[PDB]
């Protein structure tokens, strides 16, 4: 129902130096109480995805500082000011405010 | 097989037009009841002492309402033992009213009715009965708040909630409420009030008509709440079935109604004031 | 802990049927609801179905309907996803995740998906 479009699809960045995803939705992703609800995943290879921010820019327990999140309506961006070599894995953004949520295409974070 | 339908919720009708009920329901339940206990207690007759446990009885309602209308409006930043206190002052203040009524209109059918030799029995009834037939009743209805009543968390947001195992309880304790509070009590009411209509058709009013408007308000503000129970447990045993929408209608209502209900807690002083005392 | 722990690895004939468990401990079982996925290898995450732990209402998609059913266990805390007439597209890996909330006045499903499950690979051939 709702399609959402990540870019760019392959991001090779380098150590110490910042990184941008930005996806977009077809729909402008506003519940009916005003609420925004758009997360992201990172997935590690060999294991079940793991959230990192939540509610466009609230941050999860346990995940650094050095991720953030922005962008509003229908257009929304995940940075990581400083890339680190933990950091290699695929990442998704999720829209869950529309019945059934949907998945990003997916982009892979090559160190 | 059955397909669900999920809450809705805006920031209009609920997180505005909720919150500033509660507080003119607080502000005036507060003030009305503060002002009708510090006059009898600290200066009669015995309407008046079981007004006094109507009002302290309509003081922990009113206590409640600044919880809810915080979580209306921001959050429940409160814990999970102040939710169960919640829950448990809420149905006591609920279940404790009723029963005091319906002491009100046993004391007025003996008052009349045989006004022969009655002043024994209705002092025994009213200092040694009232403690051991209203209050702990209403204490012992409250178990399954103790146990139910649980605050939980999702993503950033806590909330006070009853979490049953499934959608039977919620019925069972529907049907539990509308007995305890509707039936049987009125049942009492209106047998010892025909029986005086009866009484006195061949035939003391300025105290009757005041008795028959109290309850008249007090069984009127509580009928539609009622009725949207009702119909909301009628559709949970899927006897009614007429789509989603009607569904969603229905919440809306028994919210509604639930806000226009919870304007029991000021009669009394208004009783007091308008009519004079 | 909130955990949720799925069952192993299975490799399936076509045209045979998959059960696939998922049990849930460290967290009240019916004040959620749980969700159902699956990703293939090369292809994005992608929506499969939903169950109420607390009324069992259900929902699947509309591309895996007919052939998915969903139900769940109070008294051993699990919940279970029977497929059948596979074929060789459904090779994937199957996450199961905590999605929604039910209580008695809140019934919402745009809270969840903290916690998942590692994953079973169903292997078609
Ligand atoms: C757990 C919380 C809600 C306490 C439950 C018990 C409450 C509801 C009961 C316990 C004892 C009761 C009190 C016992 C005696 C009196 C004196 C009377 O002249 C007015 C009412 C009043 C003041 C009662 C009000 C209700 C009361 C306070």
């Amino acid at each position: 129902d709702v399609v959402m479009t990540q870019s760019p699809l392959s991001l090779p960045v380098t150590l110490g130096q910042p990184a941008s995803i930005s996806c977009r939705s077809s729909q402008s992703l506003v519940y009916t109480d005003g609420n925004t609800y758009l997360n992201w995943f990172q997935q590690r290879p060999g294991q079940s995805p793991r959230r990192l921010i939540y509610k466009v820019s609230n941050r999860d327990s346990g995940v650094p500082d050095r991720f953030s999140g922005s962008g509003s309506g229908t257009d929304f961006t995940l940075k990581i000011s400083r890339v680190e070599a933990e950091d290699v894995g695929f990442y998704y953004c999720m829209q869950n405010t529309h019945w059934p949520l949907t998945f990003g295409g997916g982009t892979k974070v090559e160190i | 097989m059955k397909e669900p339908c999920f809450r809705e919720e805006n920031a209009n009708f609920n997180k505005i037009f909720l919150p500033t009920i509660y507080s003119i329901i607080f502000l005036t339940g507060i003030v009305g009841n503060g002002l009708v206990i510090l006059v009898m207690g600290y200066q009669r007759s015995m309407t008046d002492k079981y007004r006094l446990h109507l009002s302290v009885a309509d003081l922990l309602f009113v206590i409640t309402l600044p919880f809810w209308a915080v979580d209306a409006v921001a959050n429940w930043y409160f814990g999970n033992f102040l939710c169960k206190a919640v829950h448990v002052i809420y149905t006591v203040s609920l279940y404790s009213s009723v029963l005091i009524l319906a002491f009100i209109s046993l004391d007025r059918y003996l008052a009349i009715v045989h006004a022969t030799n009655s002043q024994r029995p209705r002092k025994l009834l009213a200092e040694k009965v009232v403690y051991v037939g209203v209050w702990i009743p209403a204490l012992l209805l409250t178990i399954p708040d103790f146990i139910f009543a649980n605050v939980s968390e999702a993503d950033d947001r806590y909330i006070c909630d009853r979490f049953y195992p499934n959608d039977l309880w919620v019925v069972v304790f529907q049907f539990q409420h509308i007995m305890v509070g509707l039936i049987l009590p009125g049942i009492v009411i209106l047998s010892c009030y025909c029986i005086i209509i009866s009484k006195l058709s061949h035939s003391k009013r300025k105290a009757l008509k005041t008795t028959v408007i109290l309850i008249l308000a007090f069984f009127a503000c509580w009928l539609p709440y009622y009725i949207g129970i009702s119909i909301d447990s009628f559709i949970l045993l899927e006897i009614i079935k007429q789509g989603c929408e009607f569904e969603n209608t229905v919440h809306k209502w028994i919210s509604i109604t639930e806000a226009l209900a919870f304007f029991h807690c000021c009669l009394n002083p208004i009783l007091y004031a308008f009519l004079g005392a | 802990q909130v955990q949720l722990v799925q069952s192993g690895a299975e490799v399936k004939k076509p045209g045979a049927s998959v059960k696939v468990s998922c049990k849930a401990s460290g967290y009240t079982f019916t004040s959620y609801g749980i969700s159902w996925v699956r990703q293939a290898p090369g292809q994005g995450i992608e929506w499969m179905g939903w169950i109420s732990t607390y009324n069992g209402n259900r929902n699947y998609a509309q591309k895996v309907q007919g052939r998915v059913t969903m139900t769940t266990d109070r008294s051993t805390s699990t919940a279970y996803m029977d497929l059948r007439s596979l074929r060789s597209d459904d090779t994937a890996v199957y996450y199961c995740a905590r999605h929604g909330i039910t209580g008695a006045r809140n019934y919402y499903y745009h809270y969840g998906m903290d916690v998942w499950g590692q994953g079973t690979t169903v292997t078609v051939s």
